[PDB]
RNA sequence: ACCUCGAUGUCGGCUCGUCGCAUCCUGGGGCUGGAGCAGGUCCCAAGGGUUGGGCUGUUCGCCCAUUAAAGCGGCACGCGAGCUGGGUUUAGAACGUCGUGAGACAGUUCGGUCUCUAUCCGCCGCGCGCGUCAGAAGCUUGAGGAAACCUGUCCCUAGUACGAGAGGACCGGGACGGACGAACCUCUGGUAUACCAGUUGUCCCACCAGGGGCACGGCUGGAUAGCCACGUUCGGACAGGAUAACCGCUGAAAGCAUCUAAGCGGGAAACCUCUUCCAAGACCAGGCUUCUCACCCUCUAGGAGGGAUAAGGCCCCCCGCAGACCACGGGAUUGAUAGACCAGACCUGGAAGCCUAGUAAUAGGUGCAGGGAACUGGCACUAACCGGCCGAAAACUUA
RNA sequence: AAUUCCUUGUCGGGUAAGUUCCGACCUGCACGAAUGGCGUAACGACUUCUCAACUGUCUCAACCAUAGACUCGGCGAAAU
RNA sequence: GUCAGGUAGAGAAUACUAAGGCGUACGAGUGAACUAUGGUUAAGGAACUCGGCAAAAUGCCCCCGUAACUUCGGGAGAAG
């Protein structure tokens, strides 16, 4: 029902349609996923496919999840999610140790994008939540980038917990949705997703078929 | 190496004639006029030409009634068909900004002997 | 780019000289009017014995702009002089001629007078 | 080299650059030099490329190693003795070592030296 | 600002620690015949004969 | 005048928000002296939005453009250990008045120091110790929480229903916008303190040439990478359940009637799912899996203590677009992790030397030349080391 | 109007918008002729308004280098 | 209070530098937010603010040419 399928993002590129328009894409890396565990709702209680992806030396495979790949029957991997599907409807059509490429979706289709955005380190309310600067002159002291007032002066009492103040941010997990994918290379298992993804050059990301307009 | 070069030359367009800016060049771009897809022919000076492969993009500046106009355009875009280099240009820098608040006499480039 | 209080150049045979925006029509708070947008202006000056005078509230569509414009087919625009032309009250506009030129974005819809007048683009 | 990607080595800017031009020249005259970690991992780059410059040195490399050192004494016995000694190893001529820290300020110190073998 | 109140010797004390210091990392090696201990940072410099040892 | 004169800093504006609906708009409904558009009144509804300027310290108020609107209030007439002081409310001086007078004027004008290294609670993020009954690892259900909810113009329906005419639809679809938020450098721009080219002053390399330090990187024209908006994409749903006002069906009490006394219904941007994220410290401390599942000594055998180990983790080392430290991620000789070298892409623009023309500056051939950093492909040339610490089960009852 | 509570008195000059700015009307709460009445070329780090350029004051914020803030080594207070 | 070089510069200002004196007394690292000192900015150019506060702009030598007013000196280096 919801297809979907891990891959790394390789970078961004332009491309032009049939009528001249400029479309720039985002160009991933959806190399083949190995199914290697299927959730059942009698088994674990929710149903789930579980998916590997990326190379590693067995060497580098630790133990445990060596032992889990044999008992799985397939060759270890770097990477492993899960997506979860609708029903066991859904989920009969996976099997332990099948293949799943870039042909899973076709042209134009809408998908949606799941990684974990850049990092921005430790900063400042202003770049946090966009937080409005005070006037860099007409005796403005040491506050052009302070955030100002908390609260009320005596009667909360506490600070309202929740309140946008600094932080680190980014590093988080982002999602896009509705994201039309352009072209499906494949013989190189390349997708050139209409927009940008979360994730910097080189970093794991989760494609699946859009909820909204699947 | 271009990593993303497997995904570009599908892409890339043929048949470009090395030019450099400040040569004069005029460009025929495809333009859809209410049904209607017909040729303009912009006729300018390459002021500056930024190469980044597949999208590497080149302006043109014209004086057009007293009025300068720059106009930028892709190399590899498919609405462009014919870019025709008249003259060439004998300049120093790469990206020719400074002409912008020069008119006439001062605004006329040289030409490679 | 233009926005509030900003001087753009009338380019038509009215008796403006320049106008100065006051309003981006078109939303509840804009910002910037780019290409084919409309705004209400006021002739800061004009040419001696012209039609419009000093003072005067009117409406003019923003035609070349100063700021990069990014057409749908990848390419850009940009001018050298923020310029403008005085409507009419629903879409005409104000003269009989247009003297510099006008970007392709008017196309939109509506400004057919406009772009027949303008001898460019 | 790679810029340094934050507050430079020596105070501000225009100093950091002499300290490398002086460490250089001081290892190309002595052969081993004890300065600050962060001191001898910028040094790295810039020692491999004066090298590199003095292994390729006929004519116009000469001048761009004189830019950078002033030393003419160093200059002629870096590409004398250096030149085509390191024109088998293609790269990686200095080497640098962990020695403990000094007293007072506990800066971590490392030593570069120019691999004989 | 300043301190409102007298901070209690427990809190005092949790908070003071925090403030202490850790053990580095030996590793033996044989140098002119006997064996000593030095950290594995320095462990190259003391077998090329970079280190002092008292 | 009930705490506060052995101190509660008083009106604005900026930043920052929270909450009530006596609702400005969006949403739903009843009556209309509702023909239609457009209105008047009432009820429910706070999820979201509620513009930018001129005057005036101003609150308030008037005016100019729009928009659906440019809501009323509480939070010490919110917010000065967040910010300025335009005024009030010190000391100086002036104008008009009172007062012989010093002096005074909720009458006016000019100018007039805004201190404090965060102790505790509170808030935004990050760690250490321990627990979840052997020691560890992979993937996740999830209670319970946080984030979003905005809407305009145009075309068809349809110049149709309505209406003498003027004027002009409800409902349902399609297209394009204004504001906000998330991601990113693919395009355009902002910055690039070890990049390129020109040059003024000055000193120096013995000197010409060619070069170096300082004068904001000395100044300009560019500027690969990272970050960013001015730029590029995505979202305000669809649908389901129960409802407020409201509209109802069968129906007596009270042979009629009645939306209710027993039931069945529809019913909104309100509520719960649905969308995005956090979350098993959720002490009911979870669930599906995989690795090791066995070695000694002491106390006087009841448990405890000490040492050495398996999987695994940590330290040390090379690094990151991860980062204040931390922590996270990748590598660690069975390797392309980083630096160097080669090549490519890209930036800059034609390098030093020689020769030629010109008395000279200077121009032309060697030459898409020379120089360079972040991006990419190879290459162990250099450092990830002949290295150290933690780290596995008391038992019993029922079925 | 440095003088006026009614006052943002009324008209006109400028701005699309002007309780500010300039001239006039004169109803002088409570101007007035050596505690001077009326102006004055030049002048003033005095006060107020406007115009041309200019720019990050702002729309609308963004980056770069330093001295602190952050880690490490040593010395080492404070107000309450 | 006295000596007062050289280079360009009107200049004892400004930039470097000769002779001469110093790196002066806590330091090494780390692109955190934020504070202070400087630089840069696509479009508008005071629309921010009580207030052009701060920032931004011209800035020097030789020439052409400089208004209303005036106490005839001045405005004036007007302006351009
Ligand atoms: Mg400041
Ligand atoms: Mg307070
Ligand atoms: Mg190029
Ligand atoms: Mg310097
Ligand atoms: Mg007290
Ligand atoms: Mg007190
Ligand atoms: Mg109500
Ligand atoms: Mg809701
Ligand atoms: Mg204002
Ligand atoms: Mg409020
Ligand atoms: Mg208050
Ligand atoms: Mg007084
Ligand atoms: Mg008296
Ligand atoms: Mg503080
Ligand atoms: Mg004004
Ligand atoms: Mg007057
Ligand atoms: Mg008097
Ligand atoms: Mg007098
Ligand atoms: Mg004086
Ligand atoms: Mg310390
Ligand atoms: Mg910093
Ligand atoms: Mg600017
Ligand atoms: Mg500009
Ligand atoms: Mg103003
Ligand atoms: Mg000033
Ligand atoms: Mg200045």
């Amino acid at each position: 029902a919801r297809k979907g399928i891990l891959g790394t993002k390789l970078g961004m590129t332009q491309v032009f349609d049939e009528n001249n328009k400029v479309v720039p894409v985002t160009v991933v890396k959806a190399g083949p996923n190995v199914v290697t565990r299927i959730r059942t709702t009698e088994r674990d209680g929710y149903s789930a496919v579980q998916l590997a992806y990326g190379e590693i030396s067995p060497r580098k495979v630790i133990k445990p999840v060596a032992g889990q790949f044999a008992a799985a029957g397939v060759n270890p991997r770097r990477h492993v999610a899960e997506l979860r599907l609708d029903d066991e409807a859904a989920v009969a059509e996976y099997e332990v140790g099948q293949e799943l490429t870039a042909e899973i979706f076709s042209d134009g289709a809408y998908v949606d994008v799941t990684g974990t955005s850049k990092g921005k380190g430790f900063a400042g309310t202003m770049k946090r939540h966009g937080f409005r600067g005070q006037g860099a002159a007409h005796g403005a002291q040491a506050v052009h980038r302070r955030p100002g007032s908390i609260g009320g002066c005596a009667t909360p009492g506490r600070v309202f917990k929740g309140t946008r103040m600094s932080g680190r941010m980014g590093n988080d997990r982002v999602t896009t949705q509705n994201l039309k994918v352009h072209k499906v290379d494949a013989e190189n298992g390349v997708l050139l997703i209409k927009g940008a993804i979360p994730g910097r050059n080189g970093g794991l990301v989760v494609v699946r078929s859009a909820i909204k307009r699947g | 190496m271009n990593t993303l070069d497997f995904v570009d030359q599908a892409s890339l367009r043929d048949d470009i004639p090395t030019f450099s800016p400040g040569d004069t060049v005029n460009v025929h771009v495809k333009v859809i006029e209410g049904s209607k897809e017909r040729i303009q022919v912009f006729k300018g000076v390459v002021i500056r030409r930024q190469g980044g492969g597949i999208s590497e993009t080149f302006t043109v500046r014209k004086e057009s009634y007293g009025v300068g106009v720059e106009r930028t355009f892709p190399v590899h875009s498919p609405n462009i068909d014919h870019i025709d280099v008249l003259t060439r240009g004998d300049v120093r820098r790469a990206k020719l900004y400074y002409l912008r608040e020069l008119r006439g006499k001062k605004a006329k480039i040289k030409e490679k002997r | 780019m233009i926005q509030q209080e900003s001087r753009l150049k009338v380019a038509d045979n009215t008796g403006a000289k320049e106008i100065l925006c006051i309003r981006v029509l078109g939303g509840s708070s804009r910002r910037y009017a780019g290409i084919g947008d409309v705004i209400v202006a006021t002739v800061k000056d004009a040419i001696p014995g012209g039609n419009v005078k000093r003072g005067d509230v009117v409406k003019a569509v923003v035609v070349r702009t100063v700021k990069e414009r990014r057409r749908a087919d990848g390419s850009y625009i940009k001018f050298d002089e923020n310029a403008a032309v005085i409507i009419k009250n629903d879409n005409d506009p104000r003269g009989t001629r247009i003297f510099g030129p006008v970007g392709r974005e008017l196309r939109e819809k509506k400004f057919m007078k406009i772009v027949s007048l303008a001898p460019e683009v | 080299p790679k810029p340094t990607k934050g507050p430079r080595l020596g105070g501000s800017s225009s100093h950091q650059s002499a300290l490398l031009a002086n460490l250089a020249t001081s290892l190309f005259e002595h052969g081993r030099i004890k300065t600050t970690e962060p001191k001898a991992r910028a040094l790295r780059p810039y020692a491999e490329k004066l090298i590199t410059h003095a292994k390729k040195g006929a004519l116009h490399n000469r001048r761009e190693v004189m830019k950078k050192i002033r030393d003419k004494d160093v200059v002629h016995t870096l590409f004398a003795e250096i030149g085509p000694f390191y024109a088998d190893r293609n790269g990686g001529y200095t080497r640098i070592i962990k020695v403990e820290n000094r007293k007072g300020d506990n800066a971590p110190m490392a030593v570069i030296e120019l691999v004989r073998e | 600002a300043v301190p409102k109140r007298r901070m209690s010797r427990a809190n005092t004390r949790s908070r003071r620690a925090q403030w202490k210091a850790e053990a580095p990392g030996l590793v033996t090696v044989s140098v002119a015949g006997q064996q000593r201990k030095v950290p594995r940072r320095l462990l190259k410099a003391a077998r090329l004969g970079l280190v002092d040892l008292d």
